[PDB]
RNA sequence: AUAAAU
């Protein structure tokens, strides 16, 4: 299946992008804004940029860790499209360009990143450990699938939060919820996902050698405008000053200082979105008990 | 695995005169179908073998048939799946030569065959070449079953793990396979077979004969 | 159906001296062997301006003549003669009752009351 | 009965729904007619790809088994000879159980129902009547008929029921039974006093449902 | 080299000059010994002929449009020679292969220099490569197809039939001017002189 | 009086109901029924024994009929025929070369793929391709229909695009021209094409129309291209 | 692999078939084709060899060894078969891994006791093939690179006693010395039957026309199991009289020693 | 057991190279005549990478088959041998290798213009026999080779090179223990450009040092880009000299 | 780079931009009258018109 | 008879 765009929109939406103008009214460094809702359940998270629309479920069980690392628990992210996203997407497609780049952006970002503490997933070493679970559903498209996902992700697994756990050796009695209160998934860092797309002019016109048409980027891209770039690039970054990720594979070939630009730029946008995000887990925290201080101890 | 039901995967699995029985044309899914069980003192073999065919092959531009063999395990999982790629390619390697190919152009022909079981009693203080002839067996009045045209019936028999087919009444060999065992066994291998495989004969003529009746 | 052609797949042959040998093949696999019925092999009459839809129609069963092998996908199919055309046939691709042959370019039901056009053959 | 859904929320797909009952909610999504696979096609039928999704983990074999009794209920209610050679995907995704998934299936089943014919409505795809679906339950000591029991009822239930049934003539008409999915054991009396009440409660829903129809739809309108 | 474009000369700026004398014809052709490119074409007769005759020539320099009687100068035209085989000046013409043969069988004219825009226009990947929807397109001007069928053979020609010989070559530098700046463009240049040579 | 499928309908089994868009004729029982949710839309002509009747029903998934105005895209050609299709993941409909003015065997059309076209639908089967022609005799003698060049094409809902077409009183196309010049191409198929000038007032018009198909106001409408066209003076 | 017409065929055929055998190229019926072969050139294994046929055919084959215990370990000596835009599961990749780790075998074409470090820790020997390209049966030219790696293969040596029984040591291994493995790799050659002729070192086209074939095996200086007919074809594929069979037996018998000895060369 | 450093106050790393030192490059053309249209042997430290270049010929199936522009396939095979641990199963289907394949596919459809081939496959095969760190940077430069050598049109060379972090330094061309000890960024240069085909960091990198260790990569690759020519022009002249 | 005459026609082999003209195959740099072009050393056969050709069928 | 069977 091959979606069909009318050659006079290609020629619409590029003419657009050279008048600095694009159809979703935004600006080229601009990021739609990101909206978290949080369920009932911990680790429960939706995430929704525009129309596009995501959602993540973390979820842990009781297993044991691979003989390679006894100490270090499991961490999975699963991310299957549907056609409930678009007729686009094939159901079960897990090998196709566009997916596995996705799926190994979000991996590198996550899990090779050690965004997740692994070794607090750990009970008994070598014995039993936590299987932390992280898996996302691609509800609908409108473009950022890679930038909603972490999102979806970190938000979850902040969120998230893992029955607490009496050890003496091999025997193990999993507290239930209603015994005593589930423990929080540790963090090392909070890593963000942005989105890059690279247009070309076509224009037979440029007023000066010194300053020139050069080349076409904006941030996190809708469907239309993600059918005609001819680059893509995905860079993560943190609040700690540090790149968590960067994606280039191919695509329009670019100097080093314009990629430095976009890094830079992506920055300000995740340390908005991650402060955002911190309180969104704040004030979900602070939700979920009509009487937490009638309830506390300490 | 989220297309069977495997289970735990944490868990692991258990730890601890010759004679024969012809059957044909006992399964309506299929063209031709056979069941061969033999019992020899404390061994047993009871193999199934289902054909699908002659089927037309869409764009196929192939002047002849073309056959496609494959070993499957019914029960009991003894023999490996690279060990059952090999004897299907030997399977092959025979009916290519039995089978009349050049009736069936642009078509082709499937063969399953069912291991269901084998029982094995060992004493103490290669293995399935014992299998094979009855394998050929069971094929052959499968295909004959299916109305497959067979050039000569194709038999075949197991001497100190030296197999050899044979047809056109033992005249010529259209499969050999050796494995271990012991040297020198040429001469007296192709005699022991070749009373195998006459007795193997008459009795595939005799069922055909039976059942079609 | 398309515009210019008709395409079906062959599930019987008739034989000769009515008896008939059934091809066994599973029609949802597509080993079941296809054939072509041309625009200009509908009928005898006015072989140049055929209108496809008011002939054939997706479900109806149809008794013709093979004049060519053709090439693998499709065999050459004709009812240009009287004994061919379509014979058994329901209202409304199959959704209603079912229709008989009356004359030989309209097919009633007498039980709905409804006509549909077709190309009806002779008993 | 006091459920929740809304229509036409997905934006890359021909119709769409959320179904809310209790916890159980579920998102449900439909295209078509479109162009089939060649190993989809159907020579005079609508073929219908029905997928369902899993609200923790991988789709396994039970959500198998939710896709074979879900296709029972659409397959009769879509009139599939209008488009022949043709497809239709009707995709669900469960956000979230509402009952214990390792035991039951009850309620994402019927929500699911539920939600799979709101959005052939969204999409405007031929149907030949209308439908609905609720869950029924048994207590073990009280052998009380509970009509959309929640998750704790269920664990102490003797036996569970999917009821959805095809309606017509403005929601009056029972035509059939496409599903009745009952896994336990039963008595004749407990049944038919089941479906007396049953049936009360699903009139009024049907009457529910016509409103929010009505009230969602017409503001579009002319 | 790429070049800036020049159009063609406006509409109605200049006659069409008929060339039948022989002074004419050599008064035009030390007009295209000044030239760097001239277009060419030519109408072809054969319903009233066995293997046909030339009946008119049409060269258009980047200023005035000629036409030329082949029929009253078929024994005179060969001078032209100089200026069709001078590799200096372009010769441009718009599906000539035919062409090339009949200057050949009847005037004993050839053309080094060559550079058919129908190569051009196909190397560059054009979806058409009909000379009007140049003409349609680049000189907004409406082709018309009717007198072709008939006789060109009748004189006076007419006024309609004028524009339709100054229609063919008239515009044709301009568009080789476009297509000859687009294929050095697009690395393609090389491959239709190449072609050109072979016609 | 919003009408559900499976409603029960006044009118009487011996006097028939022409067929609309919502209203199905079952082929087995015979009886007319509605199978789309909306407003029952009803005209009578004459003192006695005649009726027409459809349902206005919001659907998108556009499926041709005779006589239906349709802005399609042209993928790719065929030997006698160009593929096009109007909507995605929709069955592909079939283009006539000899349907445009002037045709002929010798010459083809000079239309490449990519390129928008106007275009009513002839002939439409349910188990047939469809056709559809670039010329329609019911207009008048000259269709207006052509390929469109440029411009910007807008998703939109078929009750949205029917009422933009049939609809004299629909403020759209005057709220607009009260803003700038604009020509406008309207497809049954749930497709507009719009074209102005500059290209900031076709993005003017594109955000307008999006937000109207949105919004589905006829109070906001006024007021949404008013705050469409002075952002793009800001923005600009 | 090769694909000819039926007037090819017949042609090879005839002159192939003929009383006085003639090769295409014109080879005698045990005349080999010349190959290249290059080893000791991956410094990450125990051992390592290339081949290079005249065709184009190419084989790598690596060895690797690891310590195990032999009373747990059955197999000490595992053969793995690969090709590259070849998926691993197809019936020929299978069907040679299976026949060549029969081939070499502990306990039938191997010399097993080599492999012994201690009473009960014994070396695992991985035999890595790689099928680069092939125009024929590979499994004569995977024999003959496996015999050439296995014969250039330098394992660790031992330090800790051997005797895991009383004192129980943790196998340890001195730095630097190595000891070369001492073993007697088995060949395997493939012959062609066309008619009543037998052929060794089959061509493509040679193997296209064939009746049948013969697989058979060699280790110390005589014929050993494995033995196998074999199809190169499927269009052709005939019985065989028993003298044939003998014929290629005693053909292997007495050409095997002139491989060998050509192979031997260290 | 042992332990052991990464750059100690004496400017030296654990395998005795400086903290700017490519390792030995060794280059290989014409490899496998009757195998591929273009073929290279890659060796770059200890790293041995077989190159394939099959094209541009027919596809095997009609369906996969575009008129405008060829089909550009590459498959890895990362031999279970290529490591001192012997890998038991194979890495083809693992979601590392899909995007290292993905990757190397977006980074030359942009370096091939692929438009004047239509209607044709160009199928990549690799084979890597050894493994010792900066693998990713060997294969971009064995395929830049191959393709050359089956005569297929690109626009410029595709160089890949590997990086080394250690505090303020990162240390050129990482082998296996050093990218074990520190994080490594792999780079593609086109031609002698400043433009990054390929940019990939998969550890975390000090946001500072990025800048610098740019300015070493494109350097250091400036030279190996030198190499590559002067490795065929060379073999041209010994070509050339073993014809005389 | 080749050559930095605008002057030329640049054919097979090579490429530009501007006044320069690179080499975008391994090969020799050959001049036939203005055509610059560079003859690659290695390559695939190509079909010229007229020439006696053999061949095996593909596909019917 | 001004360019025919993607």
């Amino acid at each position: 299946k091959d979606i069909e765009i009318s050659a006079s929109e290609s020629k619409f939406i590029l003419e657009a992008l050279r008048q600095n103008y694009r159809l979703d009214g935004r600006s080229f460094d601009q990021f739609r804004d990101v909206e978290i809702t949080f369920g009932k359940e911990f680790g429960d998270v939706s995430v929704k940029m525009g129309n596009t629309k995501v959602h993540c479920r973390i979820s842990c069980q009781i297993a044991q860790p691979y003989e390679d690392r006894p100490f270090e628990g499991l961490f999975v992210i699963s991310t299957e499209i549907s056609p409930m996203a678009g007729s686009q997407f094939e159901n079960g497609n897990i090998t196709g360009e566009d997916e596995v780049l996705c799926s190994r952006i979000i991996e590198k970002s996550v899990r090779r990143s050690g965004a997740l503490d692994v070794e607090g997933l750990c009970i008994v070493a070598g014995s039993k450990c936590w299987a932390v679970r992280a898996d996302v559903h691609f509800l609908d498209c409108d473009g950022g699938f890679i930038d909603a996902s972490c999102i979806a992700v970190m938000a979850g697994l902040m969120h998230f939060k893992k029955p607490d756990i009496t050890v003496h050796g091999e025997q193990i009695i999993v507290h239930p919820v209603n015994e005593r209160e589930p423990v929080p998934l540790g963090i090392l860092h909070i890593p963000i996902c942005v989105t890059f797309s690279f247009f070309n002019p076509q224009d037979t016109e440029e007023n000066i050698k010194g300053e020139t048409n050069s080349e076409i980027s904006i941030i996190d891209a809708t469907l239309k405008e993600e059918l005609l770039r001819d680059g893509v690039l995905t860079v993560t970054l943190n609040k700690n000053r540090e790149v968590v990720q960067v994606s280039k594979a191919g695509g329009l070939p670019m100097d080093a200082l314009t990629l430095m630009k976009c890094c830079h730029e992506a920055y300000s946008i995740i340390e908005k979105i991650t402060d955002q995000i911190l309180q969104l887990l704040k004030e979900d925290s602070e939700k979920r008990n009509k009487y937490a201080a009638m309830l506390t101890s300490e | 695995d989220r297309r069977r039901l495997l289970g735990p995967a944490a868990a692991k699995p258990m730890a601890f005169e010759q004679e024969l029985s012809l059957h044909t044309g006992f399964i309506e899914n299929c063209n031709g179908s056979a069941l061969v069980e033999a019992r020899s003192l404390g061994h047993q073999t009871s193999l199934i073998s289902a054909v699908y065919g002659p089927r037309s092959i869409r764009g196929s531009f192939t002047s002849q048939g073309t056959i496609s063999i494959q070993l499957k395990n019914g029960l009991l999982e003894k023999y490996n799946t690279n060990e059952l790629k090999e004897v299907s390619s030997f399977l092959m390697g025979i009916f290519n030569s039995v089978v009349n190919l050049s009736r069936y152009p642009k078509s082709g022909i499937d063969i399953f065959v069912y291991l269901t079981y084998d029982k094995d009693l060992t004493n103490n203080p290669s293995q399935i070449s014992s299998l094979i002839p009855h394998c050929i067996t069971s094929i052959t009045l499968a295909l004959a079953d299916a109305g497959i045209e067979l050039v000569d019936m194709a038999g075949a028999g197991e001497a100190n793990g030296t197999v050899v087919s044979f047809i056109k009444n033992g005249e010529e060999i259209v499969g050999f396979w050796k494995d271990d065992g012991d040297d020198e066994d040429l001469l007296e291998c192709l005699d022991r077979c070749k009373e195998q495989y006459n007795r193997y004969r008459d009795l595939m003529i005799s069922c055909l004969m039976n059942q079609e009746t | 159906l398309s515009l210019q052609r008709a395409n079906v797949e062959i599930l019987a042959v008739e034989d000769k001296p009515a008896t008939f040998s059934v091809s066994q093949a599973s029609s949802d696999l597509g080993e079941t062997f296809r054939g072509i019925i041309r625009s200009q092999d509908v009928r005898s009459t006015d072989r140049d301006r055929v209108k496809v839809i008011e002939c054939f129609k997706p479900g109806d069963i149809v008794r013709a003549q093979v004049l060519s092998l053709g090439d693998g996908t499709n065999y050459y199919l004709t009812t240009a003669r009287n004994d061919l055309g379509v014979v058994f046939a329901r209202a409304a691709n199959g959704a209603g009752g079912l229709m008989y042959a009356t004359d030989w370019q309209m097919m009633t039901s007498p039980v709905t009351g409804a006509t549909e056009k077709r190309k009806c053959a002779k008993p | 009965m006091s459920v929740q859904a809304e229509i036409g929320i997905l934006d890359h797909v021909d119709g769409s729904s959320e179904f809310v009952s209790q916890d159980t909610k579920v998102i449900c999504s439909v295209t078509g007619p479109i162009e089939p696979k060649a190993r989809q096609e159907l020579p005079t039928q609508l073929a219908l790809e029905i997928i369902v999704r899993p609200a923790k983990g991988v789709a396994t074999t039970r959500e198998k088994v939710l896709e074979d009794k879900l296709r029972a209920v659409l397959t009769p209610l879509i009139t599939r000879h209008c488009y022949p050679r043709q497809l239709c995907q009707i995709t669900c995704q469960i956000l979230e159980s509402g009952e214990d998934e390792a035991e039951f299936s009850l309620r994402e089943l019927s929500c699911c129902i539920n939600a799979a014919f709101l959005a052939l409505v969204d999409a405007g795809i031929a149907l030949n009547s209308m439908c609905a679906s609720i869950p029924i339950a048994i207590i073990k000591d009280t052998s009380d008929i509970i009509v959309d029991p929640t998750a704790e009822q269920l664990k102490i239930s003797l036996s569970v029921h999917t009821l959805a049934l095809e309606f017509v003539n403005g929601g009056k008409v029972v035509k059939n039974v496409l599903l009745l999915d009952s896994n336990g054991d039963f008595n004749e009396d407990q049944l038919f006093s089941l479906l007396e009440l049953g049936e009360q409660k699903c009139q009024e829903l049907v009457t529910n449902i016509r409103r929010i129809i009505q009230d969602n739809i017409s503001p579009r309108l002319v | 080299q790429i070049r800036e474009e020049i159009p063609s000369k406006s509409w109605d700026d200049s006659v069409p000059i008929w060339v039948d004398t022989s002074t004419e014809l050599e008064s035009m052709l030390e007009d295209l010994k000044n030239t760097k490119e001239i277009a060419v074409d030519l109408e072809h007769h054969d319903y009233r002929s066995y293997y046909g005759i030339v009946c008119l020539m049409q060269i258009s320099t980047r200023e005035r449009d000629y036409l030329v009687d082949t029929l009253k100068l078929r024994e005179n035209l060969h001078i032209l020679n100089e200026v069709f085989t001078n590799p200096s000046i372009v010769k441009v013409f718009h599906g000539a292969f035919m062409n090339i043969i009949w200057l050949q069988r009847d005037l004993g004219l050839y053309v080094v220099g060559l550079f058919d825009t129908y190569h051009a226009s196909k190397a560059i990947g054009l979806p058409r490569h009909s000379l009007a929807y140049l003409l349609e397109n680049f000189a907004n001007f409406k082709t018309s197809k009717k007198y072709q069928l008939a006789d060109w053979r009748i004189r006076p020609l007419s006024k309609p039939m004028t524009a339709y010989a100054r229609a063919d070559t008239h515009f044709l530098l301009n568009i080789y001017d476009q297509l000859r700046n687009k294929l050095i463009e697009s690395n393609k240049l090389a491959g239709v002189l190449y072609e050109s040579r072979n016609v | 009086t919003f009408i559900f499928p499976g409603d029960s309908f006044p009118v009487d089994p011996t006097t028939p109901v022409k067929l609309g868009p919502g209203i199905y004729c079952d082929p087995n029982t015979q009886e007319i029924r509605p199978v789309n949710t909306g407003v029952l839309h009803v005209s009578a002509k004459g003192k006695s024994g005649v009726q027409t009747a459809y349902i206005d029903y919001s659907s998108k998934r556009y499926i041709p009929s005779v006589n239906d105005f349709v802005i399609g895209v042209i993928i790719g050609t065929f030997s006698d025929s160009y593929k096009v299709s109007l909507q995605n993941f929709s069955s592909s409909v079939s283009l006539s070369y000899m349907a445009f003015p002037n045709a002929s065997k010798k010459n083809r059309p000079t239309l490449q793929v990519g390129d928008l076209v106007y275009a009513r639908v002839c002939t439409a089967e349910k188990e047939l391709e469809a056709e559809i022609e670039c010329f329609d005799s019911t207009t008048g003698r000259d269709a207006g229909f052509g390929i469109l060049e440029d411009g910007m094409i807008i998703d939109v809902n078929l009750n949205f695009a029917r009422q933009l077409l049939f609809n004299n009183d629909f403020p759209l196309l005057k709220v607009l021209a009260a803003h700038t010049k604009f020509e406008v191409a309207i497809g049954l198929n749930g497709k507009i094409w719009v074209k102005c000038e500059e290209l900031s007032n076709t993005l003017a018009c594109y955000r307008t129309i999006m937000e109207c198909c949105q919004k589905n106001d006829t109070a906001a409408f006024k007021d949404i291209a008013k705050r469409q066209f002075k952002e793009i003076l800001t923005v600009k | 692999h090769m694909s000819l017409s039926v007037a090819e065929k017949s042609y090879l055929y005839d002159s192939l078939a003929s009383t006085p055998s003639i090769r295409p190229d014109g080879r005698l019926p045990h005349q080999f084709r010349p190959i290249e072969i290059f080893t000791d050139f991956l410094p990450s294994s125990n051992g390592s060899s290339r081949i290079i046929a005249s065709d184009g055919s190419e084989c790598i084959v690596s060895i690797k060894s690891k310590v195990v215990d032999h009373h747990v370990e059955n197999e000490l000596l595992q053969v793995d078969v690969d090709i590259a835009g070849q998926r691993d599961d197809a019936l020929v990749v299978e069907t040679i891994t299976s026949l060549l780790n029969k081939v070499l075998k502990s306990g039938s074409g191997v010399d097993s006791s080599k492999l012994q470090l201690t009473k009960k820790y014994s070396f695992k020997i991985f035999v890595d093939v790689l099928v680069i390209s092939s125009h024929s049966h590979p499994i004569s030219l995977i024999s003959f690179a496996i015999y050439s790696a296995l014969n250039s293969t330098y394992l660790p040596k031992l330090i800790s006693a051997f005797d895991d029984l009383e004192v129980e040591e943790l196998p340890t291994f001195h730095d630097y010395d190595m000891v070369k493995l001492d073993i007697n790799p088995p060949l395997v050659f493939i012959l062609a039957v066309v008619g009543n002729n037998m052929l060794l070192d089959p061509a493509a086209n040679e193997s296209e026309v064939a009746n049948n074939g013969l697989i058979i095996s060699w280790s110390n200086g005589k014929i050993t199991s494995p033995i196998r007919s074999v199809a190169l074809n499927d269009s052709n594929v005939k019985s065989f009289k028993p003298h044939l069979l003998k014929q290629g037996l005693a053909m292997v018998e007495k050409y095997a020693p002139d491989v060998v000895r050509s192979l031997e060369n260290l | 057991m042992s332990r052991l450093e990464i750059y100690s106050p004496e400017g030296l790393r654990l395998d005795g190279r400086r903290w700017n030192e490519l390792r030995r490059f060794e280059s290989s053309i014409n490899t496998h005549p009757h195998a591929a249209d273009g073929s290279s042997y890659m060796e770059q430290g200890n790293n041995k990478i077989i190159t394939l270049v099959k094209g541009p010929k027919e596809p095997r199936l009609k369906s996969q088959m575009d008129t405008s522009k060829a089909l550009l396939n590459v498959s890895v095979n990362i031999t279970k041998f290529s490591k001192f641990e012997r890998s038991k199963s194979s890495h083809k289907n693992e979601r590392r290798v899909l995007e290292i394949q993905t990757s190397l596919v977006r980074m030359f459809e942009k370096n091939v213009m692929l438009n004047i081939y239509p209607r044709t496959v160009i199928d990549i095969e690799i084979h890597v026999l050894e493994q010792d760190g900066g693998i990713m940077g060997s294969l971009i430069n064995g395929i830049t080779l191959a393709l050359i050598d089956a005569g297929i049109s690109m626009f410029d060379y595709i160089s890949g090179i590997s990086v080394g972090l250690y505090d303020t330094t990162p240390l050129l061309d990482t082998n296996s223990l050093e990218e074990n000890a520190m994080s490594t960024v792999t780079l593609g240069v086109v031609g002698k450009s400043e433009k990054l085909s390929l940019l990939l960091v998969e550890d975390k990198i000090p946001l500072d040092r990025l800048e610098n260790v740019l300015a070493i990569g494109i350097a250091g690759a400036h030279r190996v880009r030198d190499l590559m020519d002067e490795e065929l022009r060379k073999h041209a002249q010994k070509r050339v000299s073993n014809a005389s | 780079l080749v050559t930095d005459d605008p002057i030329w026609m640049r054919g097979h082999g090579t490429y530009f931009l501007d006044n320069m003209t690179y080499s975008s195959v391994a090969g020799t740099v050959s001049r036939v009258n203005r055509l610059l072009s560079v003859i690659p050393l290695k390559g695939r056969y190509a079909p010229e018109t007229g020439d006696h050709v053999v061949g095996r069928i593909a596909e019917v």
